[PDB]
């Protein structure tokens, strides 16, 4: 669930 | 492996200020929304301040109880997150987690206690008497919390610590171990009580 | 914000059994990138929350099979398929797809278990406190169930109900029992001009009081 951060969430 | 790991926090007077800290490890951090999260004792959890990532101008949104108060910012190039909390009242008191907006990785929290009372060391004194049941009172400290363990950790089933009650601006627990008697015939039995706010860690080895 | 209406507040049922939990949202938690970012926590007493389940199904790495869970759009469900003891504690959904986060209010599960005694003690003052002009005399009542029950102090025969503390333990992870704890404080004047302390429980496992007691 790296992938997560990679491709990022805000908003 | 990521982590997220909290600092700072601790007892403080209403009206003053403290500042408390999120570094994170493992991954960047960059790409996701950071939260600042509190939980007062005995509640659920609840939103406290938001701060968006570079691409949208690291905008920044607080609960509307400390709205004014909380200023939270970031530091991309170190992993950090910050939360500089001014004119604390008491109803602020509560453990602050720092997350993501995906809300899947927690620190282990910071405990900010906001109280005009001042600090005050436990007492603690052994309670002494098949199976025998040993304990600890640790009687009249204040703020929460305390950590008790018994020979450091090495005693930790059959352990019971008692939840804190309140009485006359002090608080008191127990600890209680049960070990074979054989045990606490031939080794220490010994509780360990620590207390963050008075800088105290204190031993009482229980005597036959 | 989005709210979650989380449901029920608290469950109880005895191991093997299946319990489900309820979060239903005010706003859609699909978000436009394709992903539902609702997860379950669970936090134990005095513990940080930690992650069950991520992205409304997805397990964390190191929980355990029989926890699941299901949901889109306004509404999700956590089930846990036969529990076990170590599964109590508060569990909350949140959400992270319209931002702030927000959380719903916590379902405490408890465990129900048989009935079991109270193991009763009873701990005279220390040396050390007794040194100060105060005395406390604490009694234990050690891994039973229920959780009701009732405790009494008597000196030299007579009750006594200022002064007295009590306490009572988060059930526990392995026997899913309960402790109390109960402290009589009094002046070390008060503590020397008496006799027979006594500590009186009342269980529901047995009619007769179980007693404990020293004599000063």
């Amino acid at each position: 669930r790296e992938n997560l951060y990679f491709q990022g969430k805000d908003g | 492996a990521v982590q997220l790991v909290e600092s700072g926090g601790g007892l403080v007077q209403p009206k003053e200020s403290l500042k408390i800290s999120c570094a994170a490890f493992g991954v960047t951090f960059s790409n996701v929304a950071m939260y600042w999260v509190r939980q007062a004792p005995g509640k659920g959890l609840e939103w406290v301040a938001r701060i968006r990532t570079k691409p949208n101008n690291y905008a920044t949104y607080y609960a509307d109880s400390v709205k004014g108060r909380f200023t939270i910012s970031r530091d991309d190039s170190k992993s950090m997150v910050y939360l500089q909390m001014d004119n604390l009242k008491t109803e602020d008191t509560a453990m602050y987690y720092c997350t993501a907006e995906v809300a899947t990785d927690w620190g282990q929290g910071v405990m900010v206690t906001v109280s005009s009372a001042e600090t005050t060391a436990p007492s603690v004194y052994p309670l002494a008497p098949s199976m025998v049941t040993l304990g600890c009172l640790v009687k009249g400290y204040f703020p929460e919390p305390v950590t008790v363990t018994w020979n450091s950790g090495a005693l930790s089933s059959g352990v019971h610590t008692f939840p804190a009650v309140l009485q006359s601006g002090l608080y008191t627990l127990t600890s209680s171990v049960t070990v074979p008697s054989s045990t606490w015939s031939s080794q220490a039995v010994t509780c360990n009580v620590a207390h963050p706010a008075s800088s105290t860690k204190v031993d009482k080895k229980i005597i036959v | 914000d989005v709210v979650l209406t989380q449901a029920p507040p608290t469950l109880s049922a005895t191991i093997g059994q299946s319990v489900s939990i309820s979060c239903r949202s005010s706003q859609s938690l699909l978000h436009r990138n394709g992903n539902t970012y609702l997860n379950w926590l669970l936090q134990r007493p005095g513990q940080p929350p930690q992650l069950l389940i991520y992205l409304v199904s997805r397990l964390e790495s190191g929980v355990p099979n029989r926890f699941s869970g299901s949901g889109s759009g306004t509404a999700f469900t956590l089930k846990i398929s036969g529990l076990e003891a170590e599964d109590l504690g508060v569990y909350y959904c949140v959400q992270g797809t319209h931002a702030p986060l927000t959380f719903g209010s916590g379902t405490k599960l408890e465990i129900k278990r048989a009935d079991a005694a109270p193991t009763v003690s009873i701990f005279p003052p220390s040396t050390e406190q007794l040194a100060t002009g105060g005395a406390s005399v604490v009694c234990l009542m050690n891994n039973f169930y229920p959780r009701d029950i009732s405790v009494k102090w008597k000196i030299d025969g007579t009750e006594r109900r200022d002064g007295v503390l009590d306490s009572v333990t988060d059930q526990d992870s392995k026997d899913s029992t309960y402790s109390m704890s109960s402290t009589l404080s009094l002046t070390k004047a008060d503590y020397e001009s008496h006799n027979l302390y006594t500590c009186e429980v009342v269980h529901k496992t047995s009619s007769s009081p179980v007693v404990k007691s020293f004599n000063r």
